[PDB]
C-alpha cells in the first residue's frame, strides 16, 4: 500500500522511448562525496551526465 | 580551471583587441576584406 | 531473336538501292526495332509474372 | 477471376511451368527471384532450416549448369509440390516500405 | 476541458516591493507543502582576477553559522522540522532555498534572512573549507562534460569576465582571505539586487508581513551611491584542443553566438533545436526516430550521445551542440551535424515545424510540476525579464512561428559564421579549423 | 478537489481517476509482474519485456508507435521493481486519447517476432553495464540473493549466460500468465472517469482472472563477498523484519529516521543522525552510514549500509552495529521519537507533490490493498506509534539471523559470524 | 511511377530554390556572350560596340 519508493532503499530501473535509463531512489546518497573524493564514472559505455534537465522551454 | 587562453592581440584585427563592446556587431565590417578580394581573383581568372 | 533477325534485315536493306520493294521493307523494320524494345518487351514480362502468380 | 473458364487457365499455367525449366534443375519458384534490396531483407528473416534448404538447392543447380546436364526426370520439381516459402515474408517487407513513404510526403 | 481553457485557469503571480527596493513574489496553489528562497544578482561574471573564487567560497560558509545560531544550531532546527536546505551558484545568479511544510513558513523566512544578512565568516571555518574546496576541484576534473563546457566559455569569451569559471583557479582558492569575503558580501548582497520568492500553499499578504519584519534592516541606497553598469562581453571564433589518448571516449562541443535573454529571436531558435533533438544509446526506438541525426547515429552506431543547447546571458549567448563518440567516429559526426544546420537555413518544411512546436509546448509545462521548479521560475524571471511571463503568453509566441520564420532566423545566426570549438580525449580525427569553417556554407545557396 | 473516483470492475480491474484542470495529462497501467514471478528456467524475461515496449503489435507497427508519439511531443516509459511493472504515457490534454490506444496495444496485444527479438538481445548487455557503473546496484542484487532462497533472490537484470537466449515463446508465456485483469490497475490524472471505463472494455475481452501462484519467499541467512578493484568498500547487513501494511512496519519506519536515513542540509555534518555521530567518534577518514529499509508484500529487510576506506571497514561496521544495541536495551529519548515522526511525515507529503510521485503513490495502493486512503489517514497511523514499539523493533534486529554482502578490497572486512 | 516527386510538401521545396534558379539562366545570357563574342546582344546596350 505504501510503495517500494515510499520507505527508501529497494531498487527500481526505468526504460524510456526518448529518455535515459535510470536506477534507484537513494542509491547515490548525499554526504558521500561531501568528504574525500568520490571521483565519478570514467565512461566506456557513455550514458548521460545531466539527466534531460534542459529544454525547460 | 587553471587553463586560460593566452592573449592574441598581436594578431587580432584593428578594432577587436580590447574586448569591451562588440560581440556579433561590426562583423560584416571586418569580414569585408577576405571576400571581395576573392572577387578580383575571379575577375582575375575570368579572362 | 525477333530483334536480332530485324537487325539482319536492316543490314541487307542498307546495301540495296532505293526503289520500290526496299523502301517499304526498310521503314516497316525501323518501326519494329523501336516497338520491340519500348512496348512489346515490357508487356510480355508482365504476362509471364501473372502466369507464375508472381 | 472467371469461374467457368478457370480450367482453361489452369492448363496454361501448367504449360508455362514445364516450358520454363527451373524444375529440371530441381529448383522452386522462389529460388529464381531477382534479389533487390527488398528481397534481401526477406531472405535474412527466414528461419534457419528454410534458409539452409535454399542454399543447397541453388548450389546444386549451379553445378549442373557448369556441366550442361539436368537431373533425372524422377527428381524434377512437380507443379503441385512447389512451396511458395518466401512470399509471406516479402509481402510484409513491401508493406512496411509503403508506410515509410506515405509518412514522408504527408 | 481544453488546452486553451486550462492555460487561463493557472493562478497568477503577485509582485510587491519594500521601501529599500526588495521585491516579493508568490504563487498560491492550495497544498500542504511550500518552497521559499532568495535569488541574488551575483556571480562570477561580476568578479575580476584577484577574487575569482570569492562567490563560491561564501556559498560554502552560508549554512555553517550566524551570530544568533552558532555552528550546528541552524542544522538542528532545520532537521527537527523535516525540512531541506539547498543552494547553487552559476555565472550570473545565486540562490538559497528551503523546502518545508506550510505551517512552518514564519520560521523558514526568519532563517533565510539570518543567512543572507548576519552570516559569520570566522577564521577557523575558513582554512577548513579551503581544504574541502581544493579536493572538490580534483573531483570535477574527472567529469568530462564539465571540463569541456568550461573550455568552451574560455575560448568563446577569451578576454572578458565571462571566460572565467565559477569556482576559480587553485591559486585563488589558496589565497582568499577574510577581508576579501566580507567585502564581497557588502557589494553584491544588497536589497535592490535580491528577490524573495515562494510557491505552494502560501498567502501573499502573510509573506509580505514577514518580509517587513525580517528584511527591512537592509540599507536601500548604495554606499557612496556608485551605480553598476554591465560592461558587455564579445564573442570570438576560435578553438582549443586537449589531447589525451588514454581516455576511452572523446568529448566535442561547438557553438555560434546566440541571442540574450530578452531577445524575441529565442522562441524560433528553440523550435529549431527541437528539430535536431537529442540521443543516447539506451533509448528505445533508435532507427525509427524522427530526427535525422538520431536515426543515422543509431543505425550505424556512430556515437554514445548528443544534445543541443541554448545558453543565454544578458547581452550574449551560446548556441550549438555537444557529442560523445570513439576515436574513429569524430569526422562523420561533424559532417552530419553541420549538414543539419545548413538544411534548416534553406529547405525547412512546415511539417517539421509543427513537430518542433509541439515538443516545446510539452517541455514548458512539464518543467513546472512541483513547488521547487515553480519557485525557481519565479525567482529568476524577476531578475532576467523583470516580470513573470505567464504560460498563455508563451503559447501565443509559439503559435506565430512557421517555416519561413525558422528559415530566416537560422540564416541570421548559423550561415557563414565562425564557430567556437572545444575538444578532449582521443581527438586526432577532429577536423582542422579551416575544414570546419568551410562547412558553415553551401556552395549552392 | 474531486479527490479521486475509485471503481472495481466485476473481474478485478481497478480504475481510478482524478480531474485536475492542468494542461498536461498522465496515464499509468500498474501490473503485478516483475522478477519475483520467474523460476530458474526463464531468468531475465522481465528485463527483456521492459526493453520491448516499442516493438510491433497487432494494431500498430514499430514505425507508427515511434513516429506517432513523437509527432505530438509525448513520452512512453516503463518502471519496474521486484514486485511490480508500470507503463506510463504523458502528453498535452488535447492529445491523450491518441496515446491511450498505443498504450493498450503494447500491453494487451504484443507480437514477438523472431527477427525483432533477436536484434534486441544486445541491448540487455548495454543496459546492465550502464546500471553497474553505480557500485550500489551490484551490492543490492547480491544482498537479495544472500537473504532469500527464492522468489525474492532474482535480480532485476538478466544473467550473463542468459543474454542471447531469451526466446519469443518465453515472452508469450510470461504475458499470458501474469498480465491479467485481476492483477491490473488503470490510473488517470488529467482525464475523466467515464472515458477510462470505455477504454477498459477494450481489453476486458480476454485475460481474465488471477494468474499463477508464485511461491512464498523463504528466508536464507547467507553471505556473498566480492573482491574487486574498486576504491571504497560497500557493505550491507540486514535481518528479516515485517511485511507492508502492518503495525510493525510503521515502527520500523520510525526507527529508520531515529538512526538516520539521508541528509537535509547541503554539505551539513548530520547533527541529528544517531548512526553518523557514533561512527565519527573514533573514525576520522571519509565515510557514510545510513539505515536501510525494504518492505514487500510478504517479507521485509532492515539494517545498515556503510561506505568506507578498506583499512577502516571493520571499525565502521562495529561502531554502527553497537549503536543499534544501545537502542534495543532502552536508551531512547522522547524528543528523539518526536523529531523522527516529523521527518517521516514531511517526507511523505513532499513525495506526493508532483504528478509523477502522486501517480506512483496511488498505483501502489490499488495493487496491494485495493483501496485509496487520504494522507490524513496515513498521518494518523504514524502518530499512533509508541516508544515501546520502536524499542521492540530494534530487539528483533539484534536477535535475528543476519545476511551480508560486501564489495571492494575485502581484506579487513569482518565475516558475518565475527 | 515517378510520383515519388508528388507530395503535398515536396512541391514546397520548389518554392524556396527557384529564386536561386531564376538567375543562372541569365548567366548564359551574359557569360558566353562574353566568350564567343556574339554580335546579337552586342547590339543591345550602348556600353559595348
Ligand atoms: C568468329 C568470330 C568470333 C571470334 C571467335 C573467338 C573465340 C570465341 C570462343 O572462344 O567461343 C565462343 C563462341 C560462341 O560459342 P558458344 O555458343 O558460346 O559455346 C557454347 C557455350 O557453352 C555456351 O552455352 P550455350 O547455352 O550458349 O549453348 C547453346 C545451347 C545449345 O547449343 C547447341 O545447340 C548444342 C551445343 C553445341 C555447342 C554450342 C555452340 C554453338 C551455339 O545451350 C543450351 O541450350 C543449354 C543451356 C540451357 C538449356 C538447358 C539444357 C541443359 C544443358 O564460339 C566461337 O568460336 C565463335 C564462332 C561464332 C559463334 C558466335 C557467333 C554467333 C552468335
Ligand atoms: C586547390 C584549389 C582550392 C581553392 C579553393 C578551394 C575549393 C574547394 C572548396 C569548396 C567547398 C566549400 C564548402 C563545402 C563544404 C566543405 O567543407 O567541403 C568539404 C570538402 C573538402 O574541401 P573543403 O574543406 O571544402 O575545402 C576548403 C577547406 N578549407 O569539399 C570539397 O572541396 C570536396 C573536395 C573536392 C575539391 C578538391 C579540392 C580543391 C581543388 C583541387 C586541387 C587538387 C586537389 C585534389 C585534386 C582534384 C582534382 C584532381
Amino acid at each position: 500500500m505504501l510503495s517500494v519508493a515510499s520507505r527508501s532503499g529497494p531498487f527500481a530501473p526505468v526504460l524510456s522511448a526518448t529518455s535515459r535509463g535510470v536506477a534507484g531512489a537513494l542509491r547515490p546518497l548525499v554526504q558521500a562525496a561531501l568528504p574525500a573524493t568520490s571521483e565519478s564514472p570514467v565512461l566506456d559505455a557513455k550514458r548521460s551526465f545531466l539527466c534531460r534537465e534542459s529544454l525547460s522551454g | 580551471t587553471d587553463i586560460r587562453v593566452p592573449d592574441f592581440s598581436d594578431y587580432r584585427r584593428a578594432e577587436v583587441l580590447d574586448s569591451t563592446k562588440s560581440s556579433k556587431e561590426s562583423s560584416d565590417a571586418r569580414k569585408g576584406f577576405s571576400y571581395l578580394i576573392t572577387a578580383t581573383t575571379t575577375v582575375g581568372v575570368a579572362y | 531473336w525477333m530483334l536480332v533477325a530485324d537487325l539482319i534485315t536492316l543490314t541487307w536493306i542498307g546495301g540495296q538501292p532505293v526503289e520500290h520493294p526496299f523502301i517499304i521493307i526498310g521503314q516497316l523494320a525501323s518501326i519494329l526495332y523501336f516497338l520491340i524494345i519500348l512496348v512489346l518487351m515490357p508487356i510480355t514480362s508482365i504476362i509471364e509474372n501473372n502466369l507464375l502468380k508472381w | 477471376a472467371v469461374a467457368a473458364s478457370s480450367k482453361w487457365l489452369e492448363g496454361i499455367r501448367k504449360w508455362y511451368y514445364n516450358a520454363a525449366g527451373f524444375n529440371k534443375l530441381g529448383l522452386m519458384r522462389d529460388d529464381t527471384i531477382y534479389e533487390d534490396d527488398d528481397v534481401k531483407e526477406a531472405i535474412r528473416r527466414l528461419p534457419e532450416n528454410l534458409y539452409n534448404d535454399r542454399v543447397f538447392r541453388i548450389k546444386r543447380a549451379l553445378d549442373l549448369t557448369m556441366r550442361q546436364q539436368i537431373l533425372p526426370k524422377e527428381q524434377w520439381t512437380k507443379y503441385e509440390e512447389d512451396k511458395f516459402y518466401l512470399e509471406p515474408y516479402l509481402k510484409e517487407v513491401i508493406r512496411e516500405r509503403k508506410e515509410r513513404e506515405e509518412w514522408a510526403k504527408k | 476541458a481544453t488546452y486553451a481553457q486550462a492555460l487561463q485557469s493557472v493562478p497568477e503571480t503577485q509582485v510587491s516591493q519594500l521601501d529599500n527596493g526588495l521585491r516579493v513574489a508568490s504563487e498560491q496553489s492550495s497544498q500542504p507543502t511550500c518552497t521559499v528562497g532568495v535569488w541574488i544578482d551575483a556571480g562570477s561574471r561580476y568578479e575580476n582576477e584577484k577574487n575569482n573564487g570569492a562567490g563560491y567560497f561564501v556559498e560554502h560558509l552560508a549554512f555553517k553559522g550566524t551570530k544568533n545560531r552558532p555552528g550546528s544550531a541552524l542544522e538542528k532546527e532545520v532537521e527537527s522540522m523535516g525540512a531541506h536546505l539547498n543552494a547553487y551558484s552559476t555565472r550570473e545568479h545565486t540562490a538559497y532555498y528551503i523546502k518545508a511544510l506550510s505551517k512552518d513558513l514564519p520560521k523558514a523566512v526568519e532563517l533565510l534572512a539570518d543567512i543572507v544578512q548576519n552570516c559569520s565568516l570566522e577564521d577557523s571555518q575558513i582554512e577548513k573549507e579551503r581544504d574541502v574546496i581544493l579536493q572538490e576541484l580534483q573531483e570535477n576534473d574527472s567529469s568530462m562534460r564539465d571540463v569541456v563546457f568550461d573550455y568552451l566559455h574560455a575560448t568563446a569569451f577569451q578576454g572578458t569576465p565571462l571566460a572565467q569559471s565559477v569556482e576559480g583557479p587553485s591559486e585563488n582558492v589558496r589565497k582568499l582571505s577574510r577581508a576579501d569575503l566580507t567585502e564581497y558580501v557588502s557589494q553584491h548582497y544588497k536589497a535592490p539586487r535580491m528577490v524573495l520568492a515562494a510557491a505552494g500553499g502560501v498567502e501573499h499578504r502573510q509573506l509580505l508581513d514577514l518580509a517587513q519584519k525580517h528584511f527591512s534592516s537592509l540599507s536601500g541606497t548604495y554606499v557612496e551611491d556608485a551605480v553598476p553598469a554591465f560592461t558587455p562581453c564579445r564573442f570570438t571564433g576560435s578553438e582549443i584542443r586537449h589531447r589525451d589518448d588514454a581516455l576511452p571516449l572523446a568529448h566535442v562541443a561547438i557553438a555560434v553566438e546566440g541571442p540574450g535573454w530578452a531577445n524575441p529571436d529565442n522562441v524560433p531558435l528553440q523550435v529549431a533545436n527541437a528539430i535536431i533533438g537529442h540521443y543516447d544509446s539506451t533509448y528505445g526506438g533508435g532507427t525509427h526516430m524522427s530526427s535525422t541525426l538520431a536515426s543515422v547515429a543509431a543505425t550505424r552506431k556512430l556515437c554514445q550521445s548528443f544534445q543541443t543547447f541554448n545558453i543565454c546571458y544578458a547581452e550574449t549567448g551560446l548556441l550549438g551542440a555537444h557529442f560523445v563518440c570513439d576515436n574513429m567516429s569524430i569526422d562523420d559526426m561533424m559532417f552530419f551535424l553541420q549538414g543539419q544546420w545548413m538544411r534548416l537555413c534553406t529547405s525547412a518544411t512546415e511539417s517539421e515545424v509543427v513537430r518542433g512546436k509541439n515538443i516545446l509546448r510539452n517541455a514548458l509545462v512539464s518543467h513546472l510540476d512541483g513547488t521547487t521548479p515553480v519557485c525557481e521560475d519565479i525567482g529568476r524571471s524577476l531578475l532576467t525579464y523583470g516580470r513573470r511571463i505567464p504560460l498563455a503568453e508563451w503559447e501565443s509566441r509559439i503559435a506565430e512561428v512557421d517555416a519561413s520564420v525558422v528559415r530566416e532566423v537560422c540564416s541570421k545566426y548559423f550561415y557563414d559564421q565562425c564557430p567556437a570549438v572545444a575538444g578532449l580525449g582521443p581527438i586526432e580525427q577532429l577536423p582542422d579549423y579551416n575544414r570546419i569553417r568551410s562547412g558553415m556554407f553551401w556552395l549552392r545557396f | 478537489p474531486q479527490d479521486l473516483e475509485f471503481t472495481r470492475l466485476p473481474n478485478g480491474l481497478v480504475i481510478a481517476s482524478l480531474e485536475n484542470y492542468a494542461p498536461a495529462s498522465r496515464i499509468g497501467l500498474f501490473i503485478k509482474a516483475g522478477s519475483r514471478y520467474e523460476d530458474s528456467n526463464n531468468l531475465g524475461t522481465s528485463h527483456l519485456l521492459r526493453l520491448a515496449s516499442s516493438l510491433t503489435t497487432k494494431g500498430a507497427s514499430s514505425f507508427k508507435i515511434t513516429r506517432g508519439i513523437e509527432a505530438v511531443g509525448g513520452k512512453l516509459s516503463v518502471t519496474s521493481t521486484r514486485e511490480s511493472m508500470a507503463y506510463t504515457v504523458e502528453c498535452l490534454r488535447d492529445d491523450i486519447e491518441i496515446l491511450m490506444e498505443f498504450l493498450l496495444n503494447v500491453t494487451a496485444a504484443p507480437e514477438f517476432r523472431r527477427w525483432e527479438v533477436a536484434a534486441l538481445q544486445s541491448q540487455l548487455r548495454i543496459d546492465k553495464a550502464v546500471a553497474f557503473q553505480n557500485p550500489q546496484a551490484q551490492v543490492l542484487e547480491n544482498l537479495h540473493a544472500a537473504a532469500y532462497r527464492n522468489a525474492l533472490a532474482n535480480s532485476l537484470y538478466c544473467p550473463d549466460y542468459r543474454i542471447g537466449k531469451v526466446t519469443p515463446d518465453q515472452l508469450h508465456y510470461y504475458v499470458q500468465n501474469h498480465f491479467t485483469s485481476a492483477r491490473m490497475a488503470l490510473i488517470g490524472l488529467g482525464v475523466s472517469h467515464p472515458v477510462l471505463k470505455q477504454v477498459a472494455e477494450r481489453f476486458l475481452n480476454m485475460r481474465g482472472g488471477l494468474g499463477l501462484s508464485g511461491a512464498k519467499a523463504k528466508y536464507r541467512g547467507g553471505e556473498i563477498r566480492d573482491q574487486n578493484g574498486d576504491s571504497l568498500v560497500h557493505a550491507a547487513l540486514v535481518a528479516e523484519s515485517a511485511a507492508t501494511g502492518s503495525a510493525e512496519a510503521n515502527a520500523f519506519s520510525v526507527l529508520q529516521h531515529v538512526l538516520g536515513a539521508g541528509p537535509h542540509v547541503k554539505r551539513g555534518s548530520n547533527a541529528t543522525s544517531s548512526l553518523y555521530q557514533a561512527v565519527a567518534k573514533g573514525v576520522h577518514q571519509p565515510f557514510d552510514v545510513s539505515a536501510f529499509n525494504a518492505s514487500y508484500s510478504d517479507s521485509g529487510l532492515f539494517g545498515i549500509y556503510t561506505i568506507s576506506q578498506a583499512a577502516s571497514a571493520g571499525d565502521v561496521i562495529k561502531s554502527a552495529y553497537d549503536q543499534v544495541k544501545a537502542i534495543a536495551q532502552g536508551n531512547l529519548s522522547n524528543t528523539d521519537v518526536q523529531a523522527a515522526k516529523n521527518k517521516l511525515k514531511a517526507g511523505y507529503l513532499m513525495s506526493v507533490e508532483s504528478s509523477e510521485g502522486f501517480l506512483d503513490e496511488v498505483g501502489s495502493q490499488a495493487l496491494v490493498a485495493g483501496s485509496y486512503m487520504q494522507p490524513s489517514t496515513v498521518l494518523q497511523q504514524i502518530d499512533s506509534v509508541a516508544d515501546a514499539d520502536v524499542i521492540n523493533a530494534a530487539k528483533k534486529f539484534v536477535s535475528g539471523r543476519k545476511s551480508m554482502a560486501a564489495s571492494g578490497n575485502l581484506g579487513h572486512t569482518p565475516f558475518v559470524d565475527e | 511511377m515517378l510520383s515519388r516527386f508528388l507530395g503535398p510538401r515536396y512541391r514546397e521545396l520548389a518554392r524556396n530554390w527557384i529564386p536561386t534558379a531564376s538567375m543562372w539562366g541569365a548567366v548564359g545570357a551574359v557569360g558566353l556572350v562574353w566568350a564567343t563574342d556574339w554580335r546579337l546582344i552586342l547590339d543591345w546596350v550602348p556600353y559595348i560596340n
